[PDB]
């Protein structure tokens, strides 16, 4: 995907890590696998990590998310042969400002 | 890379005036001080003086403040020494020097060097094959030579096999015989090698745009 | 100048100025200098090796591994056109990209002892090809590694293949790695493809506080 | 003016020791905690080199060269001296314009004593046809002392040394005799005596005029 909008694209994209031989082999038919991603700054090559984990909401398998910043002209390139978690939608970022992540326990109120 | 590429070697009437120049290359110009450094041959290094390209101020010795005068053309990425009036004093070799930083520093990149004569004399060579004695033969290596004679002014290159044999040469430092330079060159090749091998002297004297070649032949006996 | 750290460090050509630099008191890199890593790719934990530079002030290069000991790789075809010199394809000049010779990359297996009093900075790298037929055409092998050993040191490093977008007209990359090789220590590289070699690496000969300056200008002035 | 004195002004010392070389200033040549000395290498036959700057490191130098002093005095240390060290070696100060050097000084390796390649020459056809020149070299030998004779039928010229060779240390000499071709062609044997501490007997190399 090359982006061509006129601002930083956030892109996320995942990996998904299975239990053992077999789930993989009932995912996604190939028994060893890769997940490529290609950007002008970015390099990476992520091999699912197969193990054993404690069911956490009934799941024992495990999820890996990224993400990265595609500038303006750039493209991400992915190539996959499994495991592949894959993005479908992005976010353009189209205010940058000066804001925050305020931690509270409470709720909207109608007022300013 | 840092080079300083300067004048080639020159001569002088005395009380004539030379300009020597010098070009840089592969740095900023206006960012360092060039200076100039004169050398009485063999002998001592003196500091002549220094300008500064950006703005063109220059910084004078006491002994050459009058003779002397750096400028510099800044399109042309070039500094240039002059030198007025001259003597046998001057008569010695002029290196185009950069200097790092201000008042306090160390001349890390010198140039060549340009070499001046000054001398009333008149533009001048002659080239001399030397074969060995038709009846003596130095053992496993045979000793050939060159011989350059009655030329002026300095200097003379000498090259064999038009430089590709660079292994047993030798070549001396001219002398001056009836005030005419005289210099030999000696190449030393294995003595199977010749008289098979093609050795041909060749020798070069830029002042008159000569450029000669001589071959050792045997000797004729 | 135009040129950056890793630039000046890995050898850009184009960074000629740098080949043997004299003492410095503290150090000028403009904001975002051209001259950068010619071939592109990575330069990993480089901001801690800056850091490292600005605890110093004078480097001595030296040739720890000579490109004329390669008898069995090429050393002379690891050039790009994404590396000019003057005007020829080229390559980083203190670290070498070898490269298979006679259809035949042997497995290497050097080591070099710093023999030196001082701590000395030690570069080297990994190609990351666009395809297994790239991977075949300069390294004969088609599964590789480089494993780098030291008193502290110990990694083996498997170039990633991906097709990439075009920097410099390259696709490919090329990962760059350093370490420090204390006094009597050694470092042993041991490879089968996609190995950047080094050739030169510099001797930290004083230490002192000194800093990166980022600033745009270049003035003969105490 | 701060004047540089070296000492001493030429040194000879043996292939693989320790060369000393000193230097003098007039006044001190170290404010700022930092002494302003300089030393540069000329290489026969080309342009000084810079060797070591503000008197202790190293300028692409191998660590052979030492750089040492303080104040009033330096030194610069050779050791191991090598082959290519044949050089006149220079110390400039920067204290304080005008920039003064020392007298310089020169360099000689001690080797093994070789014997001189002798080797004898006749004039040119082409020469003659108004002058004589007998040219006879004394090549590649050590010490650099040696003792040219030019004898004409038994009885008793321009000489020329180049310095001695970066890369096998052995001197050469050339050693060139002027004549004209009537007062050439009134003799026959011309021979060429070089006496050397190497041979106890002079080693002669000769030609006769008509063979
Ligand atoms: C992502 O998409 C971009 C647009 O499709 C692309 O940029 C395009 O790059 C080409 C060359 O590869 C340019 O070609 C010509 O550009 C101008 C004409 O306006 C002139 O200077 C020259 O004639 C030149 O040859 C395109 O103009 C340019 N298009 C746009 C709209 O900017 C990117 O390179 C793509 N990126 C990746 C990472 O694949
Ligand atoms: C790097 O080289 C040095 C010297 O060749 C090694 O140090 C020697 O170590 C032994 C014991 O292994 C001592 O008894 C010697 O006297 C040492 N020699 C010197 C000159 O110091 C050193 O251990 C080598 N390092 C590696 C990692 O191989």
């Amino acid at each position: 995907y090359n982006n061509t909008n006129q601002e930083d694209l956030l892109v996320l994209w995942g990996i998904h890590h299975p239990n053992d031989a077999a789930e993989q082999t009932k995912l996604y038919q190939n028994p060893t696998t890769y997940i490529s991603v290609g950007t002008s700054t970015l390099n990476q090559r992520l091999v699912p990590e197969i193990a054993t984990r404690p069911k956490v909401n009934g799941q024992s398998g495990r999820m890996e998310f990224f993400w990265t910043i595609l500038k303006p002209n750039d493209a991400i390139n992915f190539e996959s042969n499994g495991n592949f978690i894959a993005p479908e939608y992005a976010y353009k970022i189209v205010k940058k400002g000066d804001s925050a992540i305020m931690k509270s326990e409470l709720e909207y109120g109608n007022c300013n | 890379e840092v080079h300083l590429q300067q004048s080639g070697p020159e001569l002088v009437k005395p009380g004539a005036s030379v300009k020597m120049s010098c070009k840089t290359s592969g740095y900023t110009f206006t960012e360092y001080t060039i200076h100039w450094m004169k050398q009485s041959h063999g002998k001592s290094l003196e500091w002549i003086g220094g300008i500064f390209p950006n703005n063109g101020d220059t910084t004078y010795n006491q002994k050459f403040k009058v003779r002397a005068t750096l400028t510099v053309g800044r399109s042309s990425s070039t500094a240039y020494m002059d030198l007025r009036s001259l003597t046998s004093e001057d008569s010695a070799v002029y290196y185009c020097v950069r200097n790092y930083g201000s008042s306090y520093g160390y001349f890390d990149v010198w140039g060549a060097g340009t070499t001046v004569t000054v001398s009333s004399a008149k533009t001048t060579p002659s080239v001399y094959p030397l074969a060995p004695g038709s009846a003596a033969q130095t053992n496993s290596m045979v000793t050939l030579g060159c011989l350059v004679k009655g030329y002026f002014p300095e200097p003379v290159t000498v090259t064999w096999n038009s430089g590709s044999l660079s292994s047993g040469v030798h070549t001396f430092p001219a002398v001056l015989q009836s005030d005419l330079y005289t210099l030999s060159s000696s190449v030393t090749v294995p003595s199977s090698t010749w008289p098979s091998e093609t050795v041909t002297c060749n020798v070069a004297h830029p002042a008159s745009s000569t450029k000669v070649d001589k071959k050792i032949v045997p000797r004729d006996c | 100048r135009d040129c950056s750290v890793a630039g000046w460090l890995l050898g850009n050509p184009m960074c000629d100025e740098f080949i043997n630099v004299p003492e410095w008191s503290y150090i000028v890199e403009k904001a975002s200098p051209a001259n950068d890593l010619c071939y592109p790719g990575d330069f990993n934990d480089y901001e801690e090796l800056k850091h490292l530079l600005s605890r110093t002030n004078h480097f001595e290069k030296i040739q720890i591994i000579p490109k004329s000991s390669w008898s069995n790789h090429d050393a002379s075809s690891g050039v790009s056109s994404a590396c000019p010199y003057h005007g020829r394809s080229s390559f980083f000049r203190n670290v070498v990209w070898l490269i298979k010779k006679n259809s035949a990359y042997p497995t290497i297996k050097r080591s070099y002892n710093n023999t030196n009093q001082e701590d000395l900075l030690v570069l080297w790298g990994i190609h990351h090809p666009n395809d297994a037929a790239e991977q075949t055409k300069l390294y004969q092998n088609p599964t590789t590694y480089i494993s780098v050993g030291t008193s502290t040191l110990n990694q083996r490093l498997v170039p990633e293949i991906a097709t990439r977008p075009k920097v410099n007209g390259q696709s490919g990359r090329m990962e760059f790695f350093w370490t420090i090789l204390k006094p009597n220590d050694a470092i042993n590289f041991e490879s089968n493809g996609n190995f950047i070699a080094p050739e030169y690496a510099y001797k930290i000969v004083k230490k002192g506080d000194s800093a990166i300056m980022k600033s745009e200008l270049e003035g003969n002035c105490n | 003016d701060i004047v540089l004195t070296q000492s001493p002004g030429s040194l000879t010392v043996s292939l693989g020791q320790r060369a000393t070389i000193s230097c003098r200033a007039s006044e001190s040549v170290d404010n700022f905690g930092k002494s302003f000395m300089h030393w540069y290498q000329q290489k026969p036959g080309q342009s000084p080199k810079l060797l070591i700057y503000r008197a202790s490191n190293r300028e692409g130098i191998p660590a052979r060269f030492n750089g040492s002093g303080s104040g009033t005095d330096f030194a610069l240390t050779i050791n191991p001296v090598e082959a290519d060290d044949v050089a006149t070696y220079f110390c400039q100060q920067s204290n304080e314009d005008p920039r003064t050097f020392g007298g310089g000084t020169k360099l000689e390796i001690k080797r093994a004593d070789a014997a001189p390649t002798v080797s004898i020459f006749p004039p040119s056809s082409e020469q003659l046809t108004g002058g004589a020149s007998v040219v006879c070299f004394l090549n590649n030998f050590y010490p650099k002392d040696i003792n040219v004779k030019w004898k004409i039928d038994g009885s008793e010229v321009l000489n020329s040394w180049t310095d001695q060779d970066s890369k096998d240390s052995t001197y050469s000499m050339s050693s060139t005799l002027t004549l004209t071709k009537d007062e050439y062609e009134r003799h026959n044997s011309y021979t060429c005596e070089a006496t050397h501490k190497t041979s106890t007997s002079p080693i002669v190399k000769s030609f006769n005029r008509n063979e």
